[PDB]
């Protein structure tokens, strides 16, 4: 994973993150930007417009749980594989989500952080977060590869 | 393929970019090189130090091309022909790198235009950059 | 984007397919379901057992849409608008699955037309199928 | 990996392969069908037309080495990871080959086996070979994920 100075910068940034706002936003934009992802959330209600998706109460509530899951990941950066093993099996065996989609959500989350923090989400910070989301994506992909 | 709404969305966003296209072009490259260092292998003759003036001049060229693309959304293959020659015939850039640059650009635009970068604009810009990337990686002449 | 060479390769190859298009359509779907069994979850209402009439019938329709496509290479978004509605708006098919079916079709064609399936024809067909896939996964009306 | 059933089937099929020829054809097709892959072989000489690539003597020689590497993999189906450890390091650290390209070559190989064997390359055997090439591609991608 990351050097000790890196984890430090990354942890300290992460304490700034409003997980409610950011998780609702990220899951929302996943379903708007990559619209096929809506298939996996079909019971959530109307997702036919961008506003419908971002206003959707179940999308917000689930995006919040996704980010809590990520927040948990942030505490175990040397053991993402073990941390995410149960979720890896869930998304593979029960949800049949193609693992390409894990990288897409990770990237969408980075875009959301940038939108929410501007200048403060510096290129160095973003680079470290790229390493984090790629590590989470790979951990979640482990029960295929 | 872009909808009518996508093309309206891309223009509206680039209109909000305005005089800052060059700056955003520079920053997107900077973020690409820092986040994804294997991209630097296409630029062995560049000064790639932090704040390098060479990266800034190249980012301006990259943004001018996109400004050109936005005015020709209905015929990207015709508008981008010479750049496809460069990136597909000459440099032979792996397509994965276009996804890295496209993502770096969305990050840059989102950071600078938090009120305009709605989810629908984000969706449209992603399709637009994918379309550009397809043209630039295709051998079609 | 297809070159003029790509377009002549696509039409010449699909001409060689001829009256076997239906059969090869069915065998592509069978190879897809077999090799990549998660694709079967798109068709929970079908009987997917070996030599299912439903799969053979569905293969013919897939082949016939490709035949239509081959005839409209300069305007796939217009020609395939109704299929885009079905695959991108209604079914919400993940693009990964298009790559799996495209591959299954190449494997099918390669095995029935070893002499005609040259590296150049293989390249053009792959481009053609990628372009069809982009159309069918894009929401553009 | 595979059952003992599937291993013997795949083994017996593989015995018919003209290792040299298939290697050349598969590497050549990778460079023709996914032309950016030519960048990695720019020292090989003329790669400007499909004919030039296919008849390129260095492409043919190297394709043989690629296929010999696969035949060795075929003998070690239960430990593809360890079998490919040196090649994973080579393609990542020295060659900077994006891992998506491993999957493309595995698929092109499958297409080549179909072309050369027709109906003998049955849906069932093709399916098992899709497991082998996804296996080899995952083993080569080990030093990123
Ligand atoms: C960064 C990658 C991801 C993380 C950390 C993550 C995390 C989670 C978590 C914590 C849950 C709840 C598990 C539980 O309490 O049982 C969940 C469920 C779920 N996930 Fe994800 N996820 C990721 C990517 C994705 C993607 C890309 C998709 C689909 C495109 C997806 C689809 C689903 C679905 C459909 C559920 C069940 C939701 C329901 O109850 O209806 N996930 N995920
Ligand atoms: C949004 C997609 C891209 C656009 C619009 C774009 C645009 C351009 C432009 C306008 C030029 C300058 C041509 C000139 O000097 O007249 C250029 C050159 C170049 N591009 Fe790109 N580019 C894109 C993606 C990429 C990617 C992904 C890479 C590789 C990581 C890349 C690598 C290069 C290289 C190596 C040069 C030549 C630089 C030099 O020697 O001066 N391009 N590009
Ligand atoms: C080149 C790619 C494809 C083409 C040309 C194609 C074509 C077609 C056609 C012609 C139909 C029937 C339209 C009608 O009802 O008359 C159809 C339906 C359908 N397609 Fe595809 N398709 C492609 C890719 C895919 C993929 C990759 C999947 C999922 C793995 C998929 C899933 C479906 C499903 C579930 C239906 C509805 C089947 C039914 O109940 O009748 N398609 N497609
Ligand atoms: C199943 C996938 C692959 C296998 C089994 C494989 C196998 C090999 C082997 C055995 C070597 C010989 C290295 C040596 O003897 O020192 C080699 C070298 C190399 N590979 Fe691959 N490879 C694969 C995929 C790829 C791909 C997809 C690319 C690029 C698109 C690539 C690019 C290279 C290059 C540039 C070399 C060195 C060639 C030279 O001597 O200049 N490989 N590979």
């Amino acid at each position: 994973m990351l050097t000790a100075e890196e984890k430090a910068a990354v942890t300290a940034f992460w304490g700034k993150v409003k997980v409610d706002e950011v998780g609702g936003e990220a899951l929302g934009r996943l379903l708007v930007v990559y619209p096929w992802t809506q298939r996996f959330f079909e019971s959530f209600g109307d997702l036919s417009t961008a506003d419908a998706v971002m206003n959707n109460p179940k999308v917000k509530a689930h995006g919040k749980k996704v980010l809590d899951s990520f927040s948990n990941g942030m505490k175990h950066l040397d053991d993402l594989k073990g941390t995410f093993a149960a979720l890896s099996e869930l998304h593979c065996d029960k949800l049949h989500v193609d693992p390409e989609n894990f990288k897409l959500l990770g990237n969408v989350l980075v875009v959301v952080l940038a939108r929410n923090f501007g200048k403060e989400f510096t290129p160095v910070l973003q680079a470290d977060f790229q390493k984090v989301v790629a590590g989470v994506a790979n951990a979640l992909a482990h029960r295929y590869h | 393929v872009l909808s009518a709404a996508d093309k309206g969305n891309v223009k509206a966003a680039w209109g909000k970019v305005g005089g800052h296209a060059a700056e955003y072009g520079a920053e997107a490259l900077e973020r690409m090189f820092l986040s994804f260092p294997t991209t630097k292998t296409y630029f062995p003759h560049f000064d790639l130090s932090h704040g390098s003036a060479q990266v800034k001049g190249h980012g301006a060229k990259v943004a001018a091309a996109l400004t050109k693309a936005v005015e020709h959304l209905d015929d990207l293959p015709g508008a981008l022909s010479e750049l496809s020659d460069l990136h597909a015939h000459k440099l032979r850039v792996d397509p994965v790198n276009f996804k890295l640059l496209s993502h770096s650009l969305l990050v840059t635009l989102a950071s600078h235009l938090p009120s305009d970068f709605t989810p629908a604009v984000h969706a449209s810009l992603d399709k637009f950059l994918a379309n550009v990337s397809t043209v630039l990686t295709s051998k079609y002449r």
